[PDB]
RNA sequence: UUUUUGUUUGCUAAUGUAAAAGAGAAAUUAUAUAUGUACCGGUACAUAAAUAAUCCUAUCAC
RNA sequence: UUGGAUAAGGUGCCUAAAUAUUCGCUCAUGAGAUCCCAUAAAAGGUGUUGGUUCAUAUGAACUAGCCCUGAAAAUGGAUGGCGCUAAAGCGGAUUACCGAUACCAAGCCAUAAAAAGAAGAAAAAAUUUUUUUUUAGAAUCUUUUUAUGAGUAGAAAAUCGUGGGGU
RNA sequence: UAAAUAGUACCUGAAAUCGUUAAGAUGGAACGGAUUAAGAGAGAAAACAAGUAAAGAGGGGAAUAUUCUCUUCUUUAUUAAAAGAAACAUCAGUGAUUAAUUUAAUUUCAAUAAAGCAAUCCCCUGAAAUUGUUUUCACUUUCUCCCCGCACUAAUGUGGGGAAAACUGGCUUUAUUUCUUCAAUUAUUUUUUUUGCUGAGGAAUUUUAAAAUUAUUUGAAUUUUUCUUCUUAUAAUUUAAGUUGUUUCUAUACAGUACUUUCUUAACCCACUCGUCUUGAAAC
């Protein structure tokens, strides 16, 4: 579904309209009269293969592989938690500055991008959301520090909807393991966190 | 070492101004290595943090910060306006912004 | 009527449209007319010009005669100068 | 500057204070236009106590409602109580100063039982 | 739209009536500024009131 | 502007323009030092820059002279009476601007071994043409009363002598340095080097 | 002088920053030229001449 | 009020913006530096720059730019100050920028004018049934629209208070 | 004594003025306007959680002193939801930015590779013999040669005097414009990168109609078609018909270090005693 005024195709995505308004004379109303609105759109250079920097979470400086475009505009992204420490994440375009190297421009890894795609076609928005009844559970526990972090940490670990992206995330990082790891500088790179020297100015280097 | 950067330094100068008189609705910002209008353009847009210091806790924490954004350049010489959610206190005159890579 | 947001009648294509009815008309046209691909002009460009060196020919002639015109009136007025300094 | 909460704007806060009262126990800081000749906020010079204007005036749409986004109402009595009955989320009530401890009781329990707010709930008590 | 412009580009049979219906342009400054408003457009110092013949064009263009 | 301090040479600096660039660093809230004060240069004649501090002299309070306008002669308190006049002293601010200051003739102990910056802008060789006259803050400032020239060129000569033995010494080490770095270049992998000499390294 | 915990009756525990985010950088000098070396200011030879438009320093955990 | 863009005037620092670009002139042992404006003349110069007209690349005579002499006053002193001479001076030229309570777009107050007006269900949340908001109609009133807003002396309207009196 | 801070000056007990304590400021005025910041006081009436089930205290109403029902408060666990604020995105309005673009007009040029012309000669340009017309010489490069100074130069060359062709420059033909150029200005059109600010309103008989877009459909036209246009019908959308959505936080709190607010201090910019007569008052 689409648009295309003066030729420009801006693709249509339903929206709900949950703002309710009171009218001006007797009742209320939602306040949308919309049910569609033109979707995200990305740079031109966000790719699948592509290696970005995280900018702005906890893992501010790492390096990260870009792994699916979430129909939402978030991208999930994994710096592969096996060579890399970062997670399944779910972050967006505009908190990431992408590279220009594809990880599948190398010739021995671009043989198992399929695998890789085929991997990652099965992550969702709603597994990365984070559900009401552990929502729950966790603030329960706030009412002895190690303790409670601790608790934390294990009801994050048995969420039902955690444990699917952590087996994703497993099988795709042991699928990229020793591909990426015979590449020694590359693995190195990858290891490595992007920080930015008084030597280098920002409006002169690329990405 | 660690404390990783990525951000670029700034140098908070007075408000927008003229001779006497002053309108502290946009602050001047000086930025690390801009001197030109063409380099200083390409910030437009960036959010910049004013983190400061103060003498006892406030949310368990001593340190707050002020968000504004890079509105447009200011002048030839690569010097910005910025515009933040409540106005710079001149206190900070000469103090330092982080002015980040996101968005 | 309530006053809304006063659209833009030159990009808003609805409202541009709405008030010129022969608008995307001629839009349309235009956008054709760009479409139009390279090598026709390419191998058209010396007929286009190779028929105006009459015109230049032409061209070439007022202006000649526009210096010469200047060039008489310098050496006349200089004749006069060089009659009257005696 | 102006301050806005939800939708209510208010366009300047920092009541004007009249000219030289801050210098002179004799006159109040309660605003008079000041009449003067060479007067300088009369004349309007820069830096110097701005006068009100009707510019400043608040949008008649969320003009007298408190930051509960109501009107109040002072009330005497529990009789005065029965208009509110129809518009308790319009409408907060406040008791007034002179009302005793026997009637405030009164008027606290009833508003409850009405549904509608009570802004000096916890005075005298 | 487009037949108030045709008369008012030409100086149509119906130029009065529309010129008359139309309101004056509230229009903004010049984006790069004027030369001097003191002096004219012929002066050979740079200047600006006067007749600009086809000159007004681009000095609308910055202030529209 | 972005450094803890700037420590910049005075010497062949045209006093006013390194003045105005001395106080908008300042002003921006930057803090430097400026050494060797004396080698400052004025354009004009010295006889013409000695007549213009004398009608400086010449001007004090009738009343009581104390209360007058101090007049200094040391060329670094020259320089630092130009940058308070070049700057909004009589505010708190421009206060803190005007003590981010620090004024020496010579090289003293902290600042005759870290690295001196020049400012182009203020440079006699590029701001004044050859052939008209300037000149020198510390033969002005002799004849204005300073009294201390001859010293401060004894100590800037001792100075010279033991940089003389550091440049020396330093050249030495990076020589050593750079024979380790051709040879110990030869032991990296060949595609290490192959990135190294491609940007130059 | 070193380590740990902290400064979340008028008092008797206790905190402030005009500026940390690699705040990195010691030769001297001349500007119609300089500097190093070797001989006796001179001679010879090297070096430098968008000089910070540079160099140096960072991530390889356990 | 929020943004934008300018006028006059500026962009070396004070002071926001050019130690901008481009072409000439000027060295002042009291240079000069924005209308009003904060003085300067006759007369001179073998200072330098450019023109004009005469005499076998020299000698003259003019001319007019900047500079100099003419040019001396009383508290200490003022291109506003610092200072500035590869100008930050003088005369242009080309760009960019800064700069108002003025201009433009939008919101809101009031004033003036205008268009118009003396009767029925909307949504949301729970689970067909409940719950929560409203479900309006005051003519000096209600809804909406546009334009406009300095002000002494002076005038008027609407408001805000005080003692006392009927209701 | 109800009360003595109602003790005879005795109701209340303001201001000027002074004391005690605490906090703060303090370089030849002090106060102030505008904007924030830091502290210190206070605060929950929007600044989260209605209901639900249980047990405890109560209050009412109806039903013919016994049943049902409505509630308020307290505790338990038991679930929502909503509101604000940030970020991102979308749209619209209004700007700033950086790349372009169709078609024309205006003496444009400039190259490529093969011929040819002229030689102080050529596209030019200059100087001379009721307007045109014609004629003459004089106009260029050399890392070319000759003579003189023969090293004299700023010079890895040079000054003066002569010759030479013709690379250089110019012109005339043929083919090309992706080797290279196809500019600039104007008129006439179409886009594009990155971004700042703003979101009024809430439409019970015009937020309709249409306009545009999509998907089918009717015929026609024409620049001849993957945005071609015009209607024939249908159904949806918004680019129409002034901002909506998602996620977090506030926060699973009842008042704190957060949030709202007053006050006190700073700091940048600005700010002369008011009243009055007066043309003119901060006025010595």
């Amino acid at each position: 579904k689409h648009y295309n005024v003066k030729g420009k195709k801006k693709v249509l995505v339903p929206v709900n309209a949950k703002k309710t308004i009171n009218k001006k004379y007797f009742g209320r109303k939602v306040a949308s009269k919309k049910k569609y609105v033109v979707q995200r759109k990305l740079r031109k250079s966000i790719e699948v293969g592509k290696v970005a920097i995280i900018l702005t979470g906890k893992h501010m400086g790492k390096r990260c592989i870009i792994t699916k475009i979430l129909n939402s505009g978030l991208l999930a992204v994994v710096g592969p938690y096996e060579i890399n420490g970062v997670p399944l994440k779910r972050v967006d375009s505009r908190y990431l500055v992408v590279t220009s190297t594809n990880i599948f421009n190398f010739e021995n890894i671009a043989k198992l991008k399929d695998d890789f795609l085929n991997y990652a076609q099965d992550i969702d928005d709603d597994s990365f959301i984070k559900t009401l009844e552990i929502k729950k559970k966790q603030k329960k526990l706030l009412k002895f520090m190690n303790n409670v972090i601790d608790k934390i940490k294990e009801i994050r670990k048995e969420d039902p909807k955690v444990q699917k992206l952590e087996g994703i995330q497993k099988d795709i990082g042991s699928l990229l393991k020793p591909e990426i790891l015979k590449n020694k500088v590359f693995a190195h790179y990858l290891k490595s966190k992007f920080t930015l020297r008084n030597d280098m100015v920002l409006h002169k280097m690329k990405f | 070492l660690q404390a990783v950067r990525l951000y670029e330094k700034g140098v908070i100068l007075g408000y927008k101004r003229s001779q006497r008189n002053q309108d502290p609705n946009f602050t001047l910002i000086s930025i690390k290595n801009v001197n030109t209008k063409k380099h200083a353009q390409f910030y437009v847009g960036k959010r910049v943090a004013y983190v400061y210091r103060t003498t006892k806790h406030h949310d368990g924490v001593k340190i707050k910060c002020i968000w504004g954004k890079v509105c447009r350049t200011h002048g030839n010489s690569g010097v910005i306006r910025a515009k933040f959610k409540t106005h710079i206190p001149p206190k900070a005159f000469g103090d330092r912004v982080r002015i980040l890579m996101y968005p | 009527k309530k006053r809304l947001q006063n659209k833009n009648s030159l990009t808003n294509f609805a409202v541009r449209c709405r008030l010129n009815p022969a608008y995307k008309l001629l839009r349309s046209l235009a956008v054709l007319r760009m479409r139009k691909s390279i090598l026709e002009k390419s191998k058209n460009k010396k007929e286009k010009r190779v028929q105006k060196q009459i015109q230049k020919k032409e061209l070439q002639k007022i202006n000649h005669d526009y210096y010469k015109g200047v060039a008489k009136a310098v050496k006349k007025k200089k004749k006069r100068e060089e009659k009257k300094a005696k | 500057a102006v301050k806005k909460v939800g939708k209510i704007i208010k366009k300047r806060t920092k009541k004007f204070t009249r000219f030289q009262s801050n210098r002179f126990m004799r006159v109040k800081p309660a605003w008079r236009k000041p009449r003067g000749i060479d007067c300088r906020v009369r004349r309007r010079y820069k830096g110097t106590n701005l006068m009100p204007s009707i510019g400043y005036g608040s949008n008649k749409k969320t003009k007298f409602l408190l930051p509960n986004n109501k009107y109040k109402y002072v009330v005497k009595n529990v009789k005065e109580m029965e208009p509110l009955i129809m518009n308790h989320t319009k409408y907060c009530v406040q008791i007034a100063h002179n009302v005793s401890s026997k009637k405030r009781k009164q008027i606290i329990e009833r508003a409850k039982q009405m549904n509608v707010s009570v802004i000096n709930a916890k005075a005298r008590l | 739209i487009e037949d108030m412009v045709y008369q008012l580009y030409t100086c149509g049979p119906v130029f009065k009536k529309v010129n008359n219906f139309l309101w004056a342009f509230k229009l903004k400054p010049p984006r790069k500024g004027f030369k001097a408003k003191r002096h004219a457009f012929n002066e050979p110092r740079p200047g600006d009131w006067g007749n600009r013949e086809a000159h007004i064009n681009e000095l609308i263009n910055r202030m529209i | 502007m972005y450094k803890k301090e700037y420590v910049i040479d005075c010497k062949g600096h045209l006093l006013g323009r390194l003045a105005s660039l001395i106080a908008k660093e300042l002003l921006n809230g930057q803090r430097i030092v400026a050494v060797r004060c004396e080698d400052i240069n004025i354009s004009g004649s010295l006889y013409r820059n000695k007549l213009k501090y004398q009608e400086f002299l010449r001007l004090r309070t009738n009343t009581n002279p104390k209360k007058g306008p101090l007049h200094l002669r040391e060329p670094s308190k020259i320089l630092w009476r130009c940058v308070r006049g070049m700057l909004p002293h009589k505010t708190y601010k421009g206060q803190l601007a005007l003590k981010k200051l620090k004024v020496c003739v010579g090289m003293p102990y902290p600042y005759d071994k870290k690295k001196k910056y020049v400012l182009p802008s203020a440079l006699r060789a590029f701001r004044l043409k050859k052939h008209r006259r300037y000149c020198r803050l510390g033969t002005l400032s002799s004849r204005v009363g300073w009294n201390y020239d001859t010293l401060v060129k004894k100590n800037e000569v001792l100075r010279k002598q033991v940089s003389k033995a550091y440049y020396k010494k330093k050249v030495n080490n990076l020589n050593e340095k750079k024979e380790i770095k051709t040879e110990a270049l030869n032991l990296i992998n060949p595609e290490q080097r192959q990135v190294l000499e491609n940007f130059g390294y």
